[PDB]
């Protein structure tokens, strides 16, 4: 059928994610909050891809 | 049997590998090729649209009928003495063609770099055997103006009102199976695992029919305008547009030049970005050292090419050389088409990242090139979402309805089409309000500036995702984006305190 | 008699063409083409700006004078020999030149396809002797560095402070007297049947004339800036735009690169068009097959050529080339101009139509060329109409007054321009809100992207009427009209129920 | 002693030129080269950066780690056979090039255009006796994968795995000296009277430094876009760039498409100025009538060159050709930096005016080049004085605070960086309304188009500075610049209006 | 000098140049109702005759 | 640090060259009342000397 959809700043952050731990944090490669790159917990990006990966199949 | 074909391609058109002839293979080509149903014609929206003066040359099988003028009945050797003075550069391009010139394709031997191109000339002969328009034994002497425009080793009198064609795609796979099958292939390869493109798109075999299948194309009044955008997508009809008329020659048609004219532009920057980069700046300056008749497969070897082509990346895969251009798109040029930036993760994908790198790894590192690729589609990304943010300021103004005119004037676009927000239509079609400035500025974000930003990075020029093209521009937009919003919403507050007062 | 010079040439310098001798034609031609009156000097506006240093060079028939430093006199050897490491390249590429090989252009042989050069040498001889400047049995030796630099074919000393010269355009006509003619001949084949442009314009005969007759180029203080637009105008004083000193090369001027530096830009993107096209890229692809050295008149057979080039389309009239690009011209880049759309189904349009099929059957079908040409016209037209719809807009603002600051901050342009609305003096020159946005906006609509969609057209580049130039940017300009049209007529609505509540 | 190396050089490195060795040269080049102080590593910000998978080549002596497969040991004639398969081009390029080709340059005779490279095969090997790595009668056999990818004339066993390194200009200067002291001298020549530019820059020399440098390079998050950056200014850390691998072909880097990557778009037009231009126009039509293959100095006279190159104009300096490309250096492209344009009539200039002539009257006169150079001053000043008056504007309206969402949506930009009006990370970072429409506008106005006006200027193309670049973009700007300003003014002036109705 | 004529009346004048007054073409130019405006040749060559008139 | 001097300025004092301090030249930049702006040269060179002392 047709894919879930997930905005390229998720994408970003699921791709950096790749070969590291769920508890390890990376920066974002889009987003600029209070002067500071937002920090993304790998865990909580690749559980926000899976979720979507079952929102269609 | 041909060697370079795919087999879902030889399974759409339910045939064997192994039991069928050069005869059988062509004639379900075309029976595909020549329907409605798979592309042929005027498609779903002809009865908006009638084809102008330059129509039956971009479209002859569909509108093409010969001069009424000139009647003649003339033979083969009619056609070259007359239009020596009626057209004589196209009769002085045809004699120093391949197509009538085979004598010395014959006379090639062993040791001959171009030797390839008499196993081609007897490739010919074979599938003209096949058919019934050669002999068995029977040497094909020439190929004439009565053979492309009237019919293959024809010897006798044709009618200049009746007999002339225009040589279409089937006309010239009549002798060129492979290539004509190569090319008709990317109808079965390049399907979408998510339906992303419609099936068998984007590609050379249906890029006439997207372009007739585009409802501002159809509905817009300005049909001079439209078939600009047909003289760019006509390698269904006509397979001229590489190595072109009269000289046809692959030499030509294996140089950047060839694709220029219509990869470039603001939406697809291809040259622009390719010649710009270190790739295509090697290949100017090094165009005079190279060998171009010498074939793909022989390019970085007897050629003696040291800089990648647009031939040479697009046509290889797994090794091989082939009309097919579709077998590694993974981005497609428009990065925003949904389901194409979520699909970049994919097996599918992956696989065709891997015939990327194999490509690549003629002369880069394996560790070289999937580190800049890996650059390549996180760049991509990162443009994809700051057009996605200024997206997102600009749609919630179409659904809260406060874009400028946009209940007071906003005239309806011509039929077939139907109002919407940042559709296709917009850039070639505008009426009062319809589009916004907003709306078009967004518009143009993704469509013009994240396409050439992503070609900029594809096509390895610096400035071409960064300052000049790609992050520049798309800078500006957002910008411009950000301040209007925050315009109109101040203004929006002075207009409720004026009403506050009444 | 030159067989290239049309009779109007003959006729507006009153001398009959079997009974002209050489030197007479010249004469003629000379007298119209230094007198004020017809173009020649600082023009009508030359009270208003003065010459800059490279002046000198751009138009030295009215400012140059010799350098006061080096004080030294010398032979037709010495310009060589001091100039050998003075100016090193200049002495190279002249020593490379056809100008300083004249005997080998005798010992061409009559089979050689540039064998005409031999003719061109003895036809310039005649010239010479006509002028009284070569004997009756004498034959030129050189083209020489004192030939074109202080007089022609001269036997004794020059001074370097007051005999130097800038070679004009009659400096190379003494010799090419017949390119000088064909070029001349420009003032009085460029006529148009309405007025639509001046007579004899557009020309290379009178671009420099053009140039200067603008006022803003006149009227603006940045002179440096102005002086940028004469150097793509100045044909008209110098001969070295298309073949470049000092190799003048008439296969360099053949190339469409010889073009391109003029012919280009926002208001008129010919180079980009003609490259981008079939056309071009072929042009690009196959530089080297064809023979450039070959004259245009054999380019299409002995040459190789299987493409159009500049110079090919442009020069080529009736069957001839000559260096007049003016008999053909139908549109003359700018859409806009009063009376060019309404002109393009006169008789005179259609003859030269007509002439443009030949150019085009010469590969393609007159069925196919005149398809395609029916596209250029009718596309052009619909970009016309696009614009013309977008400007009845901004012209009612500035009818109307509402334009911003039309009524508070429009200073006048600089003498001696009389303010308006959208002229071509607003692209060159702005004060305050003189131009406003949207005026300079539909004026670009029409000088830049209208003009490039007609090029685009009318050279082949199917993106640059569509996507990337003409059709693209003029949805772009039309749109943001609209959209600040209808901002600036809520703004005003809210201004009126403000003045409501305070009366 | 190296004769094409400055005074200047060798002053900072305390070294007396007379007596110096080549591997004293080479060492106390090389020790500057390598400081951090000076330039190298990842920089002050390098804290709020980290590489990505491309920048181990685009900053080798920082990042660079051999990969871990294969798990092979190898020789010279390993190198060659083995990526004869896995990477056939870079061999086949090596192949047909002079490195792997020496005895071609010892045979080369005195009538030879290209005689002229034994000389420098000398000087190479000369350098590499001094430096202990080739012996006193021994002779450099070639120049293959091992010598550059591990180490100049290795003889023994090499890990790919630990041994491997992508080779820096060091590396190459190990051999070639000369070129890389040249090169390195423009952090000595390219010192500013009033410090316009910091010491050393712009150059070659110091383009990656100041790539790191930039705040919003290091600062924004968007890292293949900032790496977009880094891959036009690597000509600090390697040498191929204008001769590129493998073939390193001399006539290669002399043609102008070897500059154009770098040196073209937005802020920079000089491959589309100078291939516009009369100048460049030629050079395409004449580029199959020269010799490229022949070295710079002679390049109008063996070569056979009539129009001016990239190389040609930039490497000449005094008579003399170096890889020092500094030591002309008046305007800098970029004309709205501080004391640039005050800088134009001092002695340092106009003795750099000079110099300039010099180089145009290899062809004109030098009534006419300082024609042409006067247009090219006063035309930039012209330029740079419509940006002025438009930034006045601007400015304004940000001292005021009255600029689009200054006071209810500008947030900061990321981390070093410091809000500010008109800063150049506003053209590779935004949000909110920072930067605002009307202070990007002007920002453009001085950072591209006025650019692009003294690049049309100064490379020679009409168009470039009145019509399609420079005095129409900028006259667009102004315009638009003006009306917004006024629009902004009566629409506060409308609001004032309502706020005495609420008065009442 | 010739009257002043639009162009999208050249358009729709030459569409009609080769028909009957009381043929319909389509606009080239105009949309008008989500629909491309449609033209009786009568109305367009009458336009035009009557603007060579002024001459 | 080199005292700020604008580019209008720059130009009117390139223009002085070699001219006297009552000689008027053109502005090469300011257009004011539709007319090009006149400039003294002793106003000029007075502005930049007080700038470099
Ligand atoms: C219509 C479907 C087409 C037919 C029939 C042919 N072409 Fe092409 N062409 C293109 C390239 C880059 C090459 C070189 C391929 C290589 O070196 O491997 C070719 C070559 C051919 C040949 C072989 C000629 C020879 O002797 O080498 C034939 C017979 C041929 N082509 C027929 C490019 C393109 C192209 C641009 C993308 C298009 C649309 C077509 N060709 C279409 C056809
Ligand atoms: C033989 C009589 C000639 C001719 C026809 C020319 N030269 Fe000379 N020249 C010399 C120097 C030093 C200059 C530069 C002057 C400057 O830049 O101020 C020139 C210049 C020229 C020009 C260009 C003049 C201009 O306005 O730019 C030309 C067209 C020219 N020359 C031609 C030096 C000398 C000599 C000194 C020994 C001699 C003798 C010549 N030149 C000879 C000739
Ligand atoms: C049969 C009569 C043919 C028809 C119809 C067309 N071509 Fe052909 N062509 C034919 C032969 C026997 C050969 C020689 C073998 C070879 O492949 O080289 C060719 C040659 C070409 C080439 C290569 C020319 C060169 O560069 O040397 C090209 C690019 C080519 N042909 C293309 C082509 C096209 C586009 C046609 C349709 C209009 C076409 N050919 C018709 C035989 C026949
Ligand atoms: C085959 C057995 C090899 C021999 C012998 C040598 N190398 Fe190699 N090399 C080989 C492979 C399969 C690869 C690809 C690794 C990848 O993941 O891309 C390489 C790589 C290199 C590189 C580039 C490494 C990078 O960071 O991209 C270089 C510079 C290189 N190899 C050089 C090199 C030298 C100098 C050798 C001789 C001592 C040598 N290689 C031997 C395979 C093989
Ligand atoms: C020592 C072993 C060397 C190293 C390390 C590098 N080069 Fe070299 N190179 C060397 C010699 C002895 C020669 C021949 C003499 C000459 O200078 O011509 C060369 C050649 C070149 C050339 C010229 C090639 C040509 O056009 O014919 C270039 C442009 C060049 N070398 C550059 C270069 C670069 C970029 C290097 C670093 C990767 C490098 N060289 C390393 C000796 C040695
Ligand atoms: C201009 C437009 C246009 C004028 C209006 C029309 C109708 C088309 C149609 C399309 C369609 C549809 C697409 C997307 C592909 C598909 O299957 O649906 C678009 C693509 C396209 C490409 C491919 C870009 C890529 O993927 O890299 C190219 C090369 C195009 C170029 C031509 C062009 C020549 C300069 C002009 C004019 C237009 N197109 Fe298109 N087209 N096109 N196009
Ligand atoms: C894009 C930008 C960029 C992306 C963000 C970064 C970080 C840089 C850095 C700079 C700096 C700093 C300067 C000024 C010089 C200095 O030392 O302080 C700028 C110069 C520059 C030029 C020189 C222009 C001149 O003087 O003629 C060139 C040619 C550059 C081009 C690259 C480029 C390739 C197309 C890309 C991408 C960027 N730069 Fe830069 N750089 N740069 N640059
Ligand atoms: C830039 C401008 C400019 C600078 C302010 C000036 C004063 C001119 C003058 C003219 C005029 C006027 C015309 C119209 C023709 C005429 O007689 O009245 C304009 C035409 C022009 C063409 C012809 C275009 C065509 O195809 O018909 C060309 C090639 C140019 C070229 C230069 C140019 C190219 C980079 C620059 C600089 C200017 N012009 Fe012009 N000119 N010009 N021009
Ligand atoms: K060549």
């Amino acid at each position: 059928s047709s894919l879930a959809p997930i905005s390229a700043k998720d994408m970003l952050d699921y791709l950096a994610c790749k070969d590291k731990k769920p508890t390890d944090v990376v920066k974002s490669h889009t987003e600029v909050e209070n002067g500071k790159i937002v920090r993304v917990k790998c865990g909580d990006i690749v559980a926000l891809v899976q979720k979507a990966r079952e929102q269609s199949g | 049997d041909i060697s370079t074909v795919p087999d879902e391609t030889y399974d759409a058109l339910k045939l064997d590998r192994g039991k069928a002839t050069p005869k059988e293979t062509y004639e379900a080509l075309v029976k595909r090729y020549k329907d409605p149903a798979h592309g042929a014609g005027k498609g779903t929206m002809g009865d908006y649209w009638e084809p102008i003066a330059i129509s039956i040359y971009m479209d002859p099988n569909t509108f093409y009928k010969p001069p009424v003028s000139p009647k003649e009945v003339a033979e083969r050797k009619d056609c070259v003495e007359c239009h020596s003075d009626e057209t004589p550069v196209w009769v002085r391009a045809w004699k120093r063609s391949t197509h009538a010139n085979l004598d010395k394709i014959r006379n090639l031997k062993s040791d001959d770099p171009l030797y390839y191109k008499k196993g081609k000339l007897e490739e010919v002969e074979n599938n003209l055997r096949s058919m019934g328009k050669l002999g068995e034994k029977e040497t094909l002497k020439e190929v004439g103006c009565i053979d492309c425009h009237v019919d293959v080793n024809k010897k006798d009198k044709a009618d200049h009102t009746k007999d002339i064609r225009m040589p279409t795609a089937d006309t010239c796979g009549t002798c060129h199976l492979r290539e004509f099958a190569e090319r008709e292939s990317e109808r079965d390869t390049m399907v979408w695992p998510n339906g992303q493109w419609p099936a068998g798109r984007p590609s050379h075999a249906l890029d006439y029919t997207a372009n007739i299948e585009t409802t501002v194309w159809a509905a817009m009044p300005q049909r001079e305008v439209a078939e600009g955008c047909t003289m760019c997508h006509t390698n269904q009809n006509k397979c001229d547009n590489c190595h072109t008329r009269h000289e046809f020659s692959a030499a030509e048609s294996r140089k950047p030049e060839a694709c220029a004219t219509c990869h470039s532009g603001v939406d697809h920057n291809n040259w622009e970005a390719y010649t710009m980069s270190k790739h295509g700046k090697l290949a100017e300056m090094n165009r005079d050292k190279w060998n171009w008749e010498v074939r793909l497969k022989d390019a970085f070897s007897k050629g003696g090419q040291n800089a990648p082509t647009c031939a040479a990346c697009h046509m290889e895969y797994e090794g091989e050389y082939t009309h097919n251009i579709t077998r590694k798109t993974r981005w497609a040029n428009y990065p925003f088409v949904p389901g194409i930036a979520e699909n970049i993760t994919s097996d599918w994908s992956e696989a065709r990242l891997d015939s990327w790198v194999l490509t690549c790894t003629q002369c880069h590192s394996e560790r070289f090139a999937r580190s800049y690729l890996d650059l390549m589609d996180k760049g991509t990304l990162e443009g994809l979402a700051k057009y996605q943010e200024a997206n997102a300021i600009v749609h919630k103004m179409y659904e809260d309805g406060t874009l400028t005119g946009q209940k007071t004037n906003r005239p309806n676009p011509p039929e077939p089409e139907k109002p919407g927000f940042g559709i296709f239509t917009q850039l070639f079609w505008s009426k009062g309000n319809n589009p916004a400035s907003l709306e078009l500025k967004v518009l143009e974000m993704a469509e013009n500036n994240l396409a050439k930003m992503h070609v900029g990075l594809a096509h390895v020029n610096p400035g071409g995702w960064t300052y000049t093209e790609g992050w520049g521009p798309m800078n500006r937009a957002y910008v411009e984006i950000q301040d209007e919003y925050t315009k109109m919403q101040e203004l929006s507050a002075l207009q409720a305190r004026v009403n506050k007062l009444e």
